[PDB]
């Protein structure tokens, strides 16, 4: 079951071959070409038209580049979004494989990735066919993609309480919740706390230990509640201030209680 | 990258103990919050390679042990002092080794980006070879779900992180190095060996749940 491709080398490239014959100068891994299973790996003006066994014959023509843009080492920031360009096409139908498995067949020179997870690392293969004065080969290039970790450039965002004021009926208990969103830090040391503003002083209220309500590659959300057993008349004379801080900065949100 | 108060790891409590006895080791963490970090005891019996001993995840209160120990040692942490202790009971005289504690980032989605920081290790008493030269390309393979990491130990110091998430290159680590997954056989590369790159090299896996597996070692 013959297939053709060509491989243009430039600066730091690699190449792979799949057993495209229906799976569940070689057959003899004599040179520096590595086989794992069903997939051979080429570390670079030769050839290497092999076959493996319903047999699959590959007919490769390695041919150095001459005229020449995203390169074969591309980084994806995990948590966030990203995209992997097809080095070749710096559009026809490009077929993407991630470590041998099929990803997309879209007519563009870039696959986009919405939520970069740990498994988005690997070697990606972007195939697209090419016909000339009649001859139909396939162009294969291999791009190695790394899921690199990167600290945020962002202050914590307070999502609750968003309102300046809270109406309360005194003699009844009240719980003010502070939720804030923290972006990734490799040494993550978040600060979230409640403060009181009476006459001109501020002091940290004395309870309780925060907890997470969300922990995903992009967001860590930490909530920390203040509880008053019964809102007294003084509790309208002070302000309660949520304060969050991470290694980029700090944000606060104050809450003034009303009566009704 | 930013000049912000950074991470130390002090170990203590080691000594000469009789077999069947007990001994408490201590790790004074400095610079990181124990609720967003996993703290680990990794061991090195004199001459041999690195072996995982115990993990603690203070946030959830989870604790994990390598079976070769499981039953004897208790790992705990006091987040009011940022201190993790390894409580050793009934040393079976193979426990003789230097005990490192090392941090990892255990926050956000909880993926594994390596043991970033190690202590000097505290001594308690009860790798293969490559050989090439300055300028060569060297490739080291490792066959066996995790995101692998690569460490570089120099004869008497604690391991350094080179690579995390199997490809990504740790901060400070020169661009010479490379990492690959390739099915079940991960491989570290040094492009053009330099005089400083000679060391013992270890690979590592994580998991299933949380069991850390190190490599056998490679002297380059
Ligand atoms: C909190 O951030 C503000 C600036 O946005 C800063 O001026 C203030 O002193 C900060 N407090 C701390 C502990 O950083």
């Amino acid at each position: 079951k013959k297939l053709l491709w060509t491989y243009s080398t430039r600066s730091e490239e690699e190449f792979v071959l799949f057993c495209d014959l229906p799976e569940p100068e070689d057959i003899k891994s004599y040179p520096h070409i590595i086989q794992d299973k069903c997939t051979l790996h080429f570390l670079t003006n030769n050839s290497g038209s092999y076959i493996c066994r319903c047999c699959v014959k590959m007919i490769l023509e390695v041919k150095p580049q001459t005229n020449a843009s995203a390169s074969h080492k591309q980084d994806l920031l995990l948590g966030s979004t990203g995209s992997i360009s097809c080095p070749s096409l710096s559009s026809p139908a490009v077929t993407w494989y991630k470590n041998g498995k099929l990803l997309s067949v879209e007519r563009s020179n870039r696959i986009v990735v919405d939520e970069v997870y740990d498994y988005h690392q690997g070697t990606y293969v972007c195939d697209y066919t090419q016909s000339d004065t009649v001859s139909s080969w396939t162009v294969r290039a291999v791009v190695q993609v790394r899921t690199i970790v990167g600290d945020t450039k962002l202050k914590p965002d307070i999502l609750d309480p968003v309102e300046d004021t809270l109406e309360v009926e005194l003699g009844k208990p009240l719980t003010i919740s502070c939720k804030a969103r923290f972006g990734f830090e490799r040494v993550f040391n978040p600060v979230i706390k409640w403060y009181i503003k009476d006459s001109d002083l501020e002091w940290e209220v004395s309870v309780p230990e925060a907890k997470s309500i969300k922990s995903t590659l992009k967001d860590e959300i930490i909530e920390r509640n203040i509880i008053l057993e019964k809102v007294t008349q003084r509790d309208l004379r002070r302000k309660f201030v949520c304060f969050v801080q991470n290694s980029i900065g700090n944000t606060t949100q104050s809450v003034q209680l009303k009566e009704k | 990258g930013p000049l912000d108060p950074e991470v130390q790891l002090v170990e203590s409590g080691g000594g000469l103990v009789q077999p069947g006895g007990s001994l408490r080791l201590s790790c004074a963490a400095s610079g990181f919050n124990l609720y967003y970090s996993s703290m680990h005891w990794v061991r090195q019996a004199p001459g041999k390679g690195l072996e995982w001993v115990a993990s603690i995840y203070s946030s959830y209160g989870y604790t994990y042990y390598a079976d070769s120990v499981k039953g004897r040692f208790t790992i705990s942490a006091d987040t009011s002092k940022n201190t993790a202790y390894l409580q050793m009971n009934s040393l079976r005289a193979e426990d003789t080794a230097v005990y490192y504690c090392a941090r990892s980032s255990f926050s956000h989605g909880y993926g594994w980006y390596g043991l970033d920081y190690w202590g000097q290790g505290t001594l308690v008493t009860v790798p293969s070879s490559l050989s090439a030269s300055v300028g060569d390309r060297v490739t080291i393979t490792c066959r066996a779900s995790s995101a692998v990491a690569w460490y570089q130990q120099k004869p008497g110091k604690a391991p350094k992180l080179l690579i995390y998430s199997a490809s990504s290159l740790y901060s400070g680590v020169p661009s010479r190095f490379s990492g690959s997954r390739s099915g079940t056989d991960f491989t570290l590369t040094i492009s053009s060996l330099q005089p400083e790159d000679f060391a013992t090299y270890y690979c590592q896996q994580y998991g299933y749940a949380g069991l850390i597996t190190f490599g056998q070692g490679t002297k380059v």
